[PDB]
RNA sequence: GGGAGAAGGCACGCUGAUAUGUAGGUGAGGCGACUUGCUCGUGGAGCUGAAAUCAGUCGAAGAUACCAGCUGGCUGCAACUGUUUAUUAAAAACACAGCACUGUGCAAACACGAAAGUGGACGUAUACGGUGUGACGCCUGCCCGGUGCCGGGAGGUUAAU
RNA sequence: UAGCUAGUAGGUGGGGUAACGGCUCACCUAGGCGACGAUCCCUAGCUGGUCUGAGAGGAUGACCAGCCACACUGGAACUGAGACACGGUCCAGACUCCUACGGGAGGCAGCAGUGGGGAAUAUUGCACAAUGGGCGCAAGCCUGAUGCAGCCAUGCCGCGUGUAUGAAGAAGGCCUUCGGGUUGUAAAGUACUUUCAGCGGGGAGGAAGGGAGUAAAGUUAAUACCUUUGCUCAUUGACGUUACCCGCAGAAGAAGCACCGGCUAACUCCGUGCCAGCAGCCGCGGUAAUACGGAGGGUGCAAGCGUUAAUCGGAAUUACUGGGCGUAAAGCGCACGCAGGCGGUUUGUUAAGUCAGAUGUGAAAUCCCCGGGCUCAACCUGGGAACUGCAUCUGAUACUGGCAAGCUUGAGUCUCGUAGAGGGGGGUAGAAUUCCAGGUGUAGCGGUGAAAUGCGUAGAGAUCUGGAGGAAUACCGGUGGCGAAGGCGGCCCCCUGGACGAAGACUGACGCUCAGGUGCGAAAGCGUGGGGAGCAAACAGGAUUAGAUACCCUGGUAGUCCACGCCGUAAACGAUGUCGACUUGGAGGUUGUGCCCUUGAGGCGUGGCUUCCGGAGCUAACGCGUUAAGUCGACCGCCUGGGGAGUACGGCCGCAAGGUUAAAACUCAAAUGAAUUGACGGGGGCCCGCACAAGCGGUGGAGCAUGUGGUUUAAUUCGAUGCAACGCG
RNA sequence: GUUCCCGGGCCUUGUACACACCGCCCGUCACACCAUGGGAGUGGGUUGCAAAAGAAGUAGGUAGCUUAACCUUCGGGAGGGCGCUUACCACUUUGUGAUUCAUGACUGGGGUGAAGUCGUAACAAGGUAACCGUAGGGGAACCUGCGGUUGGAUCACCUCCU
RNA sequence: ACUAUGCUCACG
């Protein structure tokens, strides 16, 4: 019952961007502002906010550049049934490093490419093509 | 499927069977021979094909095609097998050698003589 | 549950020591105390006393005599313990628990008896008598022409009167 | 193979060992091991590497190198620094030996070799010259360790077998469009070279030294002996008639063997006729074979070529990278649940995981780049990275875990209700069936496609009267409800489980899945004891039929009912595991609860559960489609071609019936799914024609004419043979 | 006159058919071969447990015999060496199991084989829809009961209504 | 109403 929090998000991405919906609520978490941002800060997602004290409730707002999605495909690479923690030189590149995989470091969670010049590896989240 | 069902119990690889149980991956094998004999082909063919069982020396009972027109094969004569099924007769699955031992070649061949054991003219 | 004492093994005498005879067993005077005693605890004086172990030691042999299972394998029949031809037959025969059929509504059927009357039973169909079968397990097929039995009552036949 | 273990597991007293210690005693404690697979069984030297693969992997452990083990089999210890000793000692064994018969020997899995085994692997060779090692002050012994070469197409690699010109486009073969093409610049030839073996002369390079007598410089009392660096000497080569360099002759000595229907580079003629044979897969042959045998012609490799066996590959056909489970193989029948896997959300701290650097190390070899020596390569070799390693201190703390204290959205509790064939136990009602006795009443009843068996004049059937008993609950009743599934329907009480709704309050992650385990689990069966109307396996009789151990009819026992135990399966089916999140719609059914005028069977939301149609998306397609087969996560179960077979064998479970677990040999090249076009149906609908009905006259009977079959014959020429051959050619 | 009979046409549906219902096809029975289970057993291989056995060796114990070096007072002491003995233990012997591999009269099924016998169970409404479980029956496919599934067909047949 | 069967192989 709802074990990984992290792949219920990125469906609620993927699944949107199939359904040309304009945004995605969720339940938040440290973790999913962390990614949100990550994602944000590159350009698939068009700004999101964390509305809510007691019970908080982050909303994405998806991006579209033609009737197509921005969001090409998105999967959960290190879901909880099997961890997986990569070395500075054997971090992936999506599609030939023209989309990105989200890595949980020891310095806060980033991209492949800025994971590959701070120096370090960590747990590969997600894949963003 | 699954990754902690194939921790708790892996990846079982299909070991499959040799066609030809002649054993200890060996190339040929001797055979004293008993019953030389004729038999029916499956459905489509219809003749007679020349067949004799083959007692090996490892002792194993096996059938050995009798390849090529006529032989000098007959109640015993120590034979040379070779392996290869037919694909007609049910049960054959493997060949004499021809020109070696007492299976001697065919008579009066020119084209193709390593297979059915013959020299040149 | 058995089979099973399956089969097959090994150890045993005597003498010291552990312990100048021990685990135990029975426990005296003694110490207090309760009530009033053929007292309770309390302690152990003797007395009795295995079984082990370790070492020695004699003989051909130590359960040394008497005493006191032969064992195993396949199989027929009968489940079993039991009973039987006193005196040539102990069995595979009889009985047996169990099984079925069947009769019997109690003044029961049935049995002994001219009868009265007893038994069945001071019981009452989860009871009683008869008959077959014979623990248990898997089963128990077809035939009602014959002979018996049960029921049926029209017609035919039919005694005494 | 699920339990194994008594020096077994510890502790101490003693004891031994180079040394730690049940290594060994004596006691003391009575444990230790095992689902992270003990024990037992089968198989096996291990690694560096090798092979294949894009890589992960899979296979593997010949050859060189490290480690272990073993030495005729089974013990044992001695001698030493080192062994329980490969050509040591000692017993015992088996099997060869020599014996004077008392007693003695013997150990190639060191090198050659023999027999034997086998598909199959080598000479009773040559030398210590080098390179190690043993010995020794060294002069050198011994070295089948190294070095070589015998043999071996067994490999990886090199050069061979000639090279220019050649028209009559010879012949002979070979196809013939008997004109000619083709083999064919092929040959014969006409010029030139001579590699390579085969003869013969030269002749490197593996060789550092060793040795003598010496000079000096050390050594020392010493210009002696000894030692060292200059220093003069003679020599050492198994391989060896070396490697190699020149001369002899003259194309001279030197080419197969697969294949040729498709896959797969490459065509014809004969011979043969489902025969003879090919076959890696499909498949070739029945008198015009591209597949068979031959020939030519070609094609592909060639000192090798095919076949064979063996591993990986292709095979994403065990899928970690990288598959599936509605219908193709595949969701346990359904629940509960311990171990196990996974786990909402927020701060603090450890750092186990993770990450970052650190030093160690991954033996050398191969493998990979920049080089170099073989005449070239193969080989050889120098360096480089590589050696994706594994450990060790230091930090980074996001993530995951550990430990905190929370929080409240998941999950659970209470509060008030709503619906329901949820369950279990007990009653009672009405209709009907059968039967029982009773009245009426007069020939049939019953049944069937049609009959008969059956039942009836003993008075049936029909009709009514009164009983008795059993089982099941018409109508309501629905693509209605409830239950985890199996399943659960008259009405009434008794006890009882859950579901859903309403708004709060509380708990504070208590959760999700679940191998083994355990429960429930239709019908049929099974056991003991009741009951027994109807129905009805078996069974009987009458029909049907070629037969009818069936279908139909008349009878009819177990059983169906009950109580209690067993069984443990079904197409136990949405052929769809459970839980959770997310993503267009419409029409309804069903049960809630809100807002409004109940102002009149309404107005408008919003929760459960449910049926039907459809969007994107998915799917092989059919279809599924907010109750997904869509998009994702957690965990479980299961699948790996068809037959053999859910069978055998053993285990467990059952009274049995049997269930459950679950193979292999062998055999086939398919089996399978969905959909497509036909054809067919004793499927449906609509039509048609001397198709049938409605007629009319015929053939079939006779004789004769004709034509076939047959039979006869010297010949009865030949052809036509359901309709569409038979007064037919 | 269109019900049936023979053929044909069109639409529709089911199909395991495709020289395309004169289609396909199931099981027994007969014959041949192959592999395979059971089987009174027989014969090897390995191995557990329970014992006996005790060669050499090593260690302990020593009445007996015996002796180079130490101490000796030149008596003999110590110490050894044989021999003996006790423990450990090899070959070997006995019993009884386990497991595994051969083999066995006969027997159960299975597979395979161009043209054998008996039927026609299935595929169409396959002419009684099929199949699943289960029980009984039957030469053979199978048949019948009870419950279950649709992976069944037809619904211009009635005659009257959606 | 019920109502069986079709010996083997052959369209690159
Ligand atoms: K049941
Ligand atoms: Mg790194
Ligand atoms: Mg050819
Ligand atoms: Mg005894
Ligand atoms: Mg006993
Ligand atoms: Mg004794
Ligand atoms: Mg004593
Ligand atoms: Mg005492
Ligand atoms: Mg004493
Ligand atoms: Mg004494
Ligand atoms: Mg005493
Ligand atoms: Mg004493
Ligand atoms: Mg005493
Ligand atoms: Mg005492
Ligand atoms: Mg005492
Ligand atoms: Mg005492
Ligand atoms: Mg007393
Ligand atoms: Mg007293
Ligand atoms: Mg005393
Ligand atoms: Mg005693
Ligand atoms: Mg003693
Ligand atoms: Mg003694
Ligand atoms: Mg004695
Ligand atoms: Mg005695
Ligand atoms: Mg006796
Ligand atoms: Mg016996
Ligand atoms: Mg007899
Ligand atoms: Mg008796
Ligand atoms: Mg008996
Ligand atoms: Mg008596
Ligand atoms: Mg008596
Ligand atoms: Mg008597
Ligand atoms: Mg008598
Ligand atoms: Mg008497
Ligand atoms: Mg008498
Ligand atoms: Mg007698
Ligand atoms: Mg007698
Ligand atoms: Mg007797
Ligand atoms: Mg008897
Ligand atoms: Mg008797
Ligand atoms: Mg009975
Ligand atoms: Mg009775
Ligand atoms: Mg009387
Ligand atoms: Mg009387
Ligand atoms: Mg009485
Ligand atoms: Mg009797
Ligand atoms: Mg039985
Ligand atoms: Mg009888
Ligand atoms: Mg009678
Ligand atoms: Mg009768
Ligand atoms: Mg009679
Ligand atoms: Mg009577
Ligand atoms: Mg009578
Ligand atoms: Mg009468
Ligand atoms: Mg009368
Ligand atoms: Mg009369
Ligand atoms: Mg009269
Ligand atoms: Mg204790
Ligand atoms: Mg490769
Ligand atoms: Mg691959
Ligand atoms: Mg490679
Ligand atoms: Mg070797
Ligand atoms: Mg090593
Ligand atoms: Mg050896
Ligand atoms: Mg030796
Ligand atoms: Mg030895
Ligand atoms: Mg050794
Ligand atoms: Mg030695
Ligand atoms: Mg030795
Ligand atoms: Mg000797
Ligand atoms: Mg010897
Ligand atoms: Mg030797
Ligand atoms: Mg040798
Ligand atoms: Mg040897
Ligand atoms: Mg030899
Ligand atoms: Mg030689
Ligand atoms: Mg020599
Ligand atoms: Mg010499
Ligand atoms: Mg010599
Ligand atoms: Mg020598
Ligand atoms: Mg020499
Ligand atoms: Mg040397
Ligand atoms: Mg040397
Ligand atoms: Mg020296
Ligand atoms: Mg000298
Ligand atoms: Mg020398
Ligand atoms: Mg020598
Ligand atoms: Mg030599
Ligand atoms: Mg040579
Ligand atoms: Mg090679
Ligand atoms: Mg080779
Ligand atoms: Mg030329
Ligand atoms: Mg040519
Ligand atoms: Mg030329
Ligand atoms: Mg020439
Ligand atoms: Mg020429
Ligand atoms: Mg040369
Ligand atoms: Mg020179
Ligand atoms: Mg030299
Ligand atoms: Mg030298
Ligand atoms: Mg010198
Ligand atoms: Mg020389
Ligand atoms: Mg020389
Ligand atoms: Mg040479
Ligand atoms: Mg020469
Ligand atoms: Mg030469
Ligand atoms: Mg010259
Ligand atoms: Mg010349
Ligand atoms: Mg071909
Ligand atoms: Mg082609
Ligand atoms: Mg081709
Ligand atoms: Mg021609
Ligand atoms: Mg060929
Ligand atoms: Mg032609
Ligand atoms: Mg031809
Ligand atoms: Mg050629
Ligand atoms: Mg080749
Ligand atoms: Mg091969
Ligand atoms: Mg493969
Ligand atoms: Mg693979
Ligand atoms: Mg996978
Ligand atoms: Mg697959
Ligand atoms: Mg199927
Ligand atoms: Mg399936
Ligand atoms: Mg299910
Ligand atoms: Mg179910
Ligand atoms: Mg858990
Ligand atoms: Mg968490
Ligand atoms: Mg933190
Ligand atoms: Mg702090
Ligand atoms: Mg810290
Ligand atoms: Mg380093
Ligand atoms: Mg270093
Ligand atoms: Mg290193
Ligand atoms: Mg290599
Ligand atoms: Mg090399
Ligand atoms: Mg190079
Ligand atoms: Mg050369
Ligand atoms: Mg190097
Ligand atoms: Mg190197
Ligand atoms: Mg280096
Ligand atoms: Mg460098
Ligand atoms: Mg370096
Ligand atoms: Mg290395
Ligand atoms: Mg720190
Ligand atoms: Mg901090
Ligand atoms: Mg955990
Ligand atoms: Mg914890
Ligand atoms: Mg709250
Ligand atoms: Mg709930
Ligand atoms: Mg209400
Ligand atoms: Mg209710
Ligand atoms: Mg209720
Ligand atoms: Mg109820
Ligand atoms: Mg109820
Ligand atoms: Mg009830
Ligand atoms: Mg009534
Ligand atoms: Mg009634
Ligand atoms: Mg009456
Ligand atoms: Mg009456
Ligand atoms: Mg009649
Ligand atoms: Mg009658
Ligand atoms: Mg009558
Ligand atoms: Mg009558
Ligand atoms: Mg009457
Ligand atoms: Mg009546
Ligand atoms: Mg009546
Ligand atoms: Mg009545
Ligand atoms: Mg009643
Ligand atoms: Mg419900
Ligand atoms: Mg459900
Ligand atoms: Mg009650
Ligand atoms: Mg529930
Ligand atoms: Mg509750
Ligand atoms: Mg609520
Ligand atoms: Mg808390
Ligand atoms: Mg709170
Ligand atoms: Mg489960
Ligand atoms: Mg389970
Ligand atoms: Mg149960
Ligand atoms: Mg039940
Ligand atoms: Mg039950
Ligand atoms: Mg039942
Ligand atoms: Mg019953
Ligand atoms: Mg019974
Ligand atoms: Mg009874
Ligand atoms: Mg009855
Ligand atoms: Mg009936
Ligand atoms: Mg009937
Ligand atoms: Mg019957
Ligand atoms: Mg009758
Ligand atoms: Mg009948
Ligand atoms: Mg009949
Ligand atoms: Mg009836
Ligand atoms: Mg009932
Ligand atoms: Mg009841
Ligand atoms: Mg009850
Ligand atoms: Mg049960
Ligand atoms: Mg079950
Ligand atoms: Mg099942
Ligand atoms: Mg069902
Ligand atoms: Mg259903
Ligand atoms: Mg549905
Ligand atoms: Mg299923
Ligand atoms: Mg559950
Ligand atoms: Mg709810
Ligand atoms: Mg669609
Ligand atoms: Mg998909
Ligand atoms: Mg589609
Ligand atoms: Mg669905
Ligand atoms: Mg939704
Ligand atoms: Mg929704
Ligand atoms: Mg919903
Ligand atoms: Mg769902
Ligand atoms: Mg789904
Ligand atoms: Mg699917
Ligand atoms: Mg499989
Ligand atoms: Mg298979
Ligand atoms: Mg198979
Ligand atoms: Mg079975
Ligand atoms: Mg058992
Ligand atoms: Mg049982
Ligand atoms: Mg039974
Ligand atoms: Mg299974
Ligand atoms: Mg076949
Ligand atoms: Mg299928
Ligand atoms: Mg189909
Ligand atoms: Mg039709
Ligand atoms: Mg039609
Ligand atoms: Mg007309
Ligand atoms: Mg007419
Ligand atoms: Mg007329
Ligand atoms: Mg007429
Ligand atoms: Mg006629
Ligand atoms: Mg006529
Ligand atoms: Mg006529
Ligand atoms: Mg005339
Ligand atoms: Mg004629
Ligand atoms: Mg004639
Ligand atoms: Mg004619
Ligand atoms: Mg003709
Ligand atoms: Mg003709
Ligand atoms: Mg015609
Ligand atoms: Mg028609
Ligand atoms: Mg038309
Ligand atoms: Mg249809
Ligand atoms: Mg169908
Ligand atoms: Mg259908
Ligand atoms: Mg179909
Ligand atoms: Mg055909
Ligand atoms: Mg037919
Ligand atoms: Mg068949
Ligand atoms: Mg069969
Ligand atoms: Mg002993
Ligand atoms: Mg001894
Ligand atoms: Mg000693
Ligand atoms: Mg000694
Ligand atoms: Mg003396
Ligand atoms: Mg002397
Ligand atoms: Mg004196
Ligand atoms: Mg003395
Ligand atoms: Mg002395
Ligand atoms: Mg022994
Ligand atoms: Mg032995
Ligand atoms: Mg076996
Ligand atoms: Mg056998
Ligand atoms: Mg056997
Ligand atoms: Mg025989
Ligand atoms: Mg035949
Ligand atoms: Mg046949
Ligand atoms: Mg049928
Ligand atoms: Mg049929
Ligand atoms: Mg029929
Ligand atoms: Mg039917
Ligand atoms: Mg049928
Ligand atoms: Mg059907
Ligand atoms: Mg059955
Ligand atoms: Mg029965
Ligand atoms: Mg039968
Ligand atoms: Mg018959
Ligand atoms: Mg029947
Ligand atoms: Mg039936
Ligand atoms: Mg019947
Ligand atoms: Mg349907
Ligand atoms: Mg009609
Ligand atoms: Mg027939
Ligand atoms: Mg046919
Ligand atoms: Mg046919």
């Amino acid at each position: 019952s709802m074990q990984d929090p992290i792949a219920d998000m990125l469906t609620r991405i993927r699944n949107g961007q199939a359904a040309n919906k304009a945004a995605v609520t969720m339940p938040s978490s440290k973790l999913k502002v962390a990614i949100a941002n990550v994602l944000k800060e590159e350009g698939f997602i068009e700004d999101f906010k964390v509305e809510g004290d007691t019970k908080p409730e982050l909303e994405l707002t998806l991006k579209y550049f033609q009737g197509k999605a921005v969001v090409e495909s998105i999967q959960r690479v290190s879901r909880p049934g099997l961890r997986i923690y990569k070395r500075k030189d054997e971090l992936p590149k999506v599609m030939a490093g023209l989309g990105i995989a989200v890595v949980s470091t020891s310095k806060g969670v980033m991209t492949d490419r800025a994971a590959r010049q701070a120096g370090l590896g960590g747990e590969i989240i997600c894949y963003v093509a | 499927a699954t990754v902690n069902q194939l921790v708790r119990k892996p990846r079982a690889r299909k070991v499959a069977k040799s066609n030809v149980p002649a054993l200890e991956a060996c190339p040929q094998k001797r055979g004293v021979c008993t019953r030389v004999y004729t038999t029916t082909p499956k459905k489509p063919n219809s003749a007679l094909r020349k067949v004799c069982r083959v007692r090996l020396t490892n002792g194993f009972e096996v059938t050995s095609y009798i390849g090529g027109e006529g032989h000098n094969l007959q109640e015993h004569s120590v034979i040379l097998i070779r392996g290869g099924r037919v694909k007609d007769l049910p049960g054959v699955r493997y060949h004499t050698v021809r020109g070696a031992l007492d299976c001697s070649g065919v008579k009066d061949r020119k084209q193709a003589r390593s297979k059915y054991g013959v020299k040149r003219p």
